[PDB]
RNA sequence: UGUGUGAGAAGGAGCUAUACAGAUACAGGCGAAGGAGAAGCGGGA
RNA sequence: UUCGUUGACUGUGUUUACCACGGGGAAUUAGAACAGAAUAUCAAAAAAAA
């Protein structure tokens, strides 16, 4: 696809959004992602979700 | 030259008298039946036994002892085939790049059939000895140790492999006769 | 060796169902396919010649001669044949009970098996060759050491033998005779196939050179010409970046001229999977 | 001649024809002569399983019905008749052990092995095992080939003396082939390096060449324990 | 045991071992068969000697037709040693052959 | 699915349970022996061997008990090897595989007819060992 | 002279046109039995020597279901989305589920034609 | 080497009236060469007739 | 986010209303594997 | 495997692809629910003197 993704947590879930060279251009496109990069680092979207039970044993798949 | 020929295979009628002869009996045809179906018991009702239950349990003990023997005997030789086979891979992979199109050939590698219009590594046509054959290098030895209805067997097979091919020397010694122009043979 | 015009037969008649004649059935696509499903050709219309002599009455004589050959030999060769295609490694000895001291004649065979529920009755049946195939490839290759012998064996009158005495380290030998006489290269097909494709060895990429002793410097120097890198990159590898010129015209030029800057079709077909030797990684 | 084992073994003496290389390793080939047993020999459950298949059979009137028709046909091959009626150079000969399968072995000037030969640039490798065969074991020696893939393979370096010639090793393809029975010995010629020949089996393999050299192919010959 | 190629040779197994080699068949549905009017249910086991007289016939090689027994699609073929502990212990009786 | 491979591989000092053919990819079917006791963590000893073959230079897909117990049916483990395969094959997009999506059959809400895997379905009649991803 | 008249000739023509061809776009919420794209088994003959592109039908992607006719189409509630295949150059319908929102203009990306 | 290649063979199809195409770049001839300006139809009639005048001006 | 679309007595050699209770529906299962050579049988499960 | 079967069943409901209407009929979903009778496939079997 010749295009700088960057991934991200939403709604419990991991995702990403692509940044296509053929859009922006050849130096735009990096600077975008970092930029949208920037903006997940302060939403705090990147940081990986859990889950817990409280039971020892039980856990889920 | 003429210009204008294509033959197709063809078998003259005449050199198959023996098998049609042998077909078109029915004396023979009921024997030849007979032999086909060893048994040739009734089995369309109940009111049938081929054996009581005291003879199969026998069968059936012999059958497990040599099945469990043979298997244990058997699974020796068969790491020892795998061991080795492991290492012939390994050597055709290690082999030069120019040299790998011979190390995937054949025994029996042979050029492309090249219909010619009228007037490497590969040296000699592959052609197996009769001497490594198996039958023919031990058949003297096993024959003695033949029984009678081996030796029966034997003979019978003999007979109908024979029956089969009649012609196999004629074929060999006169393959010409065999062929027969395209247009007559599209006509029959 | 024997030479004669061989000529061509014409190819036979397929036949199919009385339905569609506006549309065209033959579109030479894959089968099953979700788009473009295939027509089916019942066998009951498909044209076959009378029963005879040369159709069915040898066919009897093949069966017959199997039988007198025992069909448990013929079983032991096929299990061979399948257990031989799924052991090429060492493998670690395999039991069929979960205690005991038992063993088995065939790891793979017995994995394979205990997987797949392989029905006891199919094993048996497939033996006594119901099918004309079945007789056509016992004719052709019926011996017992088929995988050693070849179709040499085909025409023997002693050929029993094989069959009832060939046990042992005799067996061994036909196993060990075998494998340096498979085929190891390359498959060309086009009609389809269901089963898994034989094992094809891997090339390399390290090709040989030729040297001569020079006594100027008591050296080994290469044969080749001296060239220029580029020269010898080129040749080795290839063309240096991403794309290149067309090749050049080695005939004459065309006497009138021709449209020769027009594609072969307005819409070319998609491109075709690459099948070959594989490169040989690093150790 | 031992200017042709030294062309074959060392490099000092150069040849009159250009060495194949590979990553600084020089092409070779061998062979290995194996014949079969002579004697025909049947394991115990066999016989066992045999013979009681056939009592069975007959006790219970299962076997094979076989008609007059067909068991008496003239044939000039006709040697059948019912039973009733008939009432009216202790290492180098090749006839050594019988019930075992022998390989043989050459002997380059003090050391047991298998022949070798370096392959020629642009040759292949059928051509050098004709060439061997042909000069070092016999000139109408011929044995029959079990294919043209190798089985196994090893690598032999040079001291650190010898490597400033260019070669830095050697690249040896072992190959199996057998013997056709009712062929004669070997013969060497006059100008050949072989010294002696001989004829092993399995159990005094080992006892002639060295672990080195019997592991590199012990993975490829039968067994026979 | 085994240790060596002449001792797998010859070999001397013992009767449990026999007994561990035994065949034995289970059955698939609960079907009748039309001939005999012999019920089947699921997850019996019975011997392969006296499972049905028929289809040994057919089993052993002594019938070129896999009809025969109707029934015949429902056979499952395994060794004693393969069926599962509590398999075993319920058809303990029905496996004997004293 | 007309994958080529060897079963019970020996290797060294290691055993492993399942070696492709066309490929780098051993499958490793753990059981419960191979877990503590009433816990989801793995063992020292299979710990290293995961170690060991890695750094042998072979991919090691795992597959526990408790997950292929749950796809009672053939159906739902049918596209679950491919995607797995998919998984540890793929060149493109690296990134961890842990949290990653899983949608199959008979387990999840979804629809009958919503297939992955056509039967007998192959473009080009090309292996899936041969196909690359 | 003379003249065939073909079977076809006014005013005796073909009144229905066979509408082939996709009958949703790109972010566009459909349910299900929803037809996405209409096909036809008929198939003419030399199909590779023709510049029409009629003549060459989509495969299916995620969330379709494939009717009689060789029609697509969708199997649950969401938008539609195309993609493309390098391996056999050929568009794939693709539904991805989703509930009935305002659309904003920063999830249009979400749907986007991509390469597989 | 030389070879005489065969003129290609009349086409027996009724064929639209379209339009004529432009030229894809300038042709380039060793020699002596003859070229048009504009566009036009020609005849089979008319060609022969060029090519016997070129023939018997310029010799055998 | 880029596709549908053959009007004029225009061209072409368009054209057939038909089959199946099943080796033509059909669960599960199986299914075609280069070249040379043997056979002269238009045979995949 | 030369393997099974008749589902080409019987009822309740007015929501949906296209749209002059007609024939939802060049031929679309599990209207994923409810009330009966049939056929096919099960699942599990780990730990081998350190």
């Amino acid at each position: 696809n010749e295009a700088w993704e960057v991934y991200f947590y939403e709604n419990l879930k991991k995702s990403a959004k692509p940044f296509p060279v053929k859009k922006f251009g050849i130096a735009r496109a990096k600077r975008e992602a970092l930029l949208f990069l920037e903006q997940m680092k302060l939403e705090g979207k990147l940081e990986k979700p859990t889950f817990s039970s409280g039971v020892d044993g039980v856990t889920f798949d | 030259p003429k210009h204008l020929t294509r033959y197709l295979p063809f078998v003259p009628t005449s050199l198959v008298h023996e098998t049609t002869s042998f077909l078109h009996d029915a004396t023979k045809l009921r024997a030849l039946l007979a032999l086909i179906f060893s048994p040739c018991k009734p089995e369309a009702s109940v009111a049938d036994e081929l054996a009581s239950p005291a003879a199969r349990l026998e069968f059936q003990q012999e059958k497990e002892r040599y099945h469990a023997i043979r298997d244990q005997h058997t699974d020796c030789y068969r790491r020892h085939e795998s061991a080795a086979a492991a290492s012939m891979w390994r050597a055709i992979e290690a082999l030069p790049s120019d040299l790998y199109e011979e190390a995937v050939q054949s025994v029996t590698f042979a050029p492309p059939y090249e219909n010619e219009p009228p007037p490497g590594f590969y040296h000699e046509r592959f052609a197996f000895p009769r001497a490594l054959m198996f039958h023919e290098m031990y058949g003297e030895q096993i024959f003695q140790s033949l029984s009678q209805l081996e030796r029966r067997k034997l003979q019978v097979f003999m007979n109908l492999m024979h029956v089969r091919y009649p012609h196999a020397e004629l074929k060999r010694d006169k393959p010409a006769l065999f062929w027969l122009p395209e247009r007559q043979v599209l006509s029959r | 060796p024997f030479k004669i015009f061989k000529a061509s037969p014409p190819p036979a008649p397929t036949g199919r169902k009385p339905t569609g004649y506006r549309g065209n059935h033959w579109h030479k696509k894959v089968l099953y396919d979700p788009v473009y499903p295939t027509t089916k050709v019942p066998a009951a219309l498909v044209p076959r010649y009378p029963i005879d002599w040369r159709n069915g009455g040898r066919a009897l004589l093949i069966a017959a001669l199997s039988k007198l050959e025992g069909a448990s030999a013929l079983q032991r060769r096929i299990f061979l044949r399948e257990n031989s295609r799924e052991s090429q490694v060492p493998q670690t000895p395999l039991s069929p009970f979960q205690t005991g001291s038992s063993a088995s004649g065939g790891g793979a065979y017995l994995v394979s098996s205990l997987g797949r529920k392989r029905s006891y009755v199919g094993r048996i049946a497939v033996s006594l060759m119901p099918r004309h195939r079945q007789i056509a490839d016992y004719q052709r290759v019926g011996g017992f050491c088929s995988p050693r012998c070849f179709s040499e064996c085909s025409k023997e009158l002693r050929r029993c033998l094989c069959a009832w005495r060939c046990t042992g380290f005799h067996e061994h030998v036909v196993q060990m005779d075998g494998m340096l006489g498979e085929y190891k290269g390359e498959v060309k097909t086009e009609k389809p196939l269901f089963s898994v494709l034989r094992r094809q060895a891997r090339r390399n990429a390290d090709p040989s050179e030729g040297v001569a002793f020079c006594a100027e410097s008591a050296k080994f120097k290469s044969v080749r010409r001296a060239q220029h890198p580029a020269f010898e990159a080129f040749d080795r590898q290839g063309p240096d970046g991403p794309s290149q010129k067309p090749a050049p015209r080695k005939e004459p030029p065309l006497p009138f001229y021709s449209a020769s800057h027009v594609p072969n079709v307005p819409r070319p077909p998609p491109p075709q999977p690459y099948t070959g030797p594989l490169k040989v990684r690093e150790g | 001649g031992t200017s042709r084992r030294l062309s074959l073994f060392f490099s000092d003496p150069p040849p009159a024809y250009a060495l194949s290389l590979h990553a600084g390793y020089k092409i070779q080939a061998a062979l290995c002569v194996d014949r079969l047993p002579l004697v025909y020999r049947e394991p115990r459950y066999e016989k066992r399983w045999r013979e009681f298949k056939e009592q069975w059979e007959a006790q219970t009137k299962n076997g094979l019905t076989l008609a007059d028709e067909i068991t008496f046909m003239k044939f000039p091959f006709h040697f059948f008749e019912t039973e009733e009626a008939q009432k009216k150079k202790g290492l180098r000969s090749l006839e050594r052990e019988p019930e075992r399968t022998l390989y043989l072995i050459v002997r380059y000037g003090d050391s047991w092995q298998f022949p070798l030969e370096d392959r020629i640039h642009g040759q292949s490798m059928r051509s050098t095992l004709k060439r061997l065969c042909s000069e070092q074991l016999g000139s109408s020696y011929a044995p029959f080939l079990l294919g043209y893939s190798p089985f196994s393979y090893a690598k032999r370096t040079y001291p650190k003396k010898t490597k400033e010639a260019g070669i830095l090793g050697r690249k040896i393809f072992y190959y199996r082939a057998h013997h056709i029975p009712g062929s004669e010995n070997l013969k060497l010629p006059e100008g050949s390096p072989v010294s002696d020949f001989a004829w092993v089996t399995l159990q005094e393999l080992p006892a002639y060449i060295s672990p080195r050299k019997l592991a590199a192919v012990s993975a490829g010959l039968l067994l026979e324990e | 045991t085994v240790k060596s190629l002449a001792a797998a040779e010859q070999w001397e197994p013992s009767p449990l071992t026999l007994k561990q080699h035994q065949q034995v068949v289970v059955w698939k549905k609960d079907r009748t068969c039309i001939l005999c009017k012999k019920e089947v249910q699921g997850g019996n086991v019975e011997k392969v000697e006296t499972a049905c007289e028929k289809a040994w016939r057919f089993l052993s090689g002594y019938s070129r037709s896999a009809h025969v027994c109707p029934i015949l699609p429902q056979m499952r073929i395994l060794r004693y040693g393969e069926l599962p502990l509590r398999d075993r212990a319920k058809f303990d009786a029905k496996l004997r052959r004293e | 699915l007309r994958i080529a491979h060897f079963c019970y591989a020996i290797r060294g000092p290691l055993v492993f349970d399942v070696l492709e053919r066309d490929r780098p990819i051993v499958w490793q079917c753990n059981t419960a022996d191979r877990f503590y006791v009433n816990s989801a963590e793995k063992t020292t000893a299979v710990k290293l061997q995961e170690r060991i073959t890695q750094a042998m230079g072979l991919k090691v897909g795992n597959c526990e008990y408790w997950q292929w117990m749950k796809m009672k049916r053939k159906r739902t483990r049918l596209e679950y090897i491919r995607m797995q395969r998919y998984y540890i094959l793929k060149d493109r997009r690296q990134h961890d595989p842990d949290f990653e999506g899983w949608t199959l059959p008979l387990v999840h809400h979804m629809h009958r007819r919503n297939r992955l895997h056509y039967d007998y379905y192959f473009p080009n009649y090309t292996p899936l060992s041969r196909v690359e991803y | 002279a003379s003249y065939r008249r073909p079977s076809r000739a006014s005013p005796t023509g073909q009144a229905r046109k066979p509408h082939v061809g996709v009958r949703r776009l790109a972010a566009e919420y459909v349910w299900p039995g929803v037809v996405l794209v209409k096909q036809r088994k008929v198939i003419a003959f030399n199909v590779e020597t023709k510049r029409r592109n009629r003549h060459f039908k989509l495969y299916p992607g995620e969330n379709v279901k494939v009717s009689k006719v060789t029609n697509l189409v969708a199997l649950c509630h969401g938008r539609v989305k195309f993609t493309h295949d390098v391996s056999r150059d050929v568009l794939v319908v693709n539904v991805l589920p989703e509930r009935r929102e305002e659309l904003l203009r920063e999830d249009l990306w979400r749907y986007r034609t991509e390469h597989v | 080497p030389p070879f005489r290649f065969k003129a290609p063979q009349e086409v027996r199809i009724k064929v639209p009236i379209g339009r004529i195409p432009p030229a894809v770049g300038p042709e380039i001839r060793l020699g002596k060469s003859i070229v048009a300006v504009a566009p036009h139809r020609v005849t089979a009639e008319q060609l022969e007739d060029a090519r016997r005048v070129l023939r018997r001006v310029l010799g055998r």
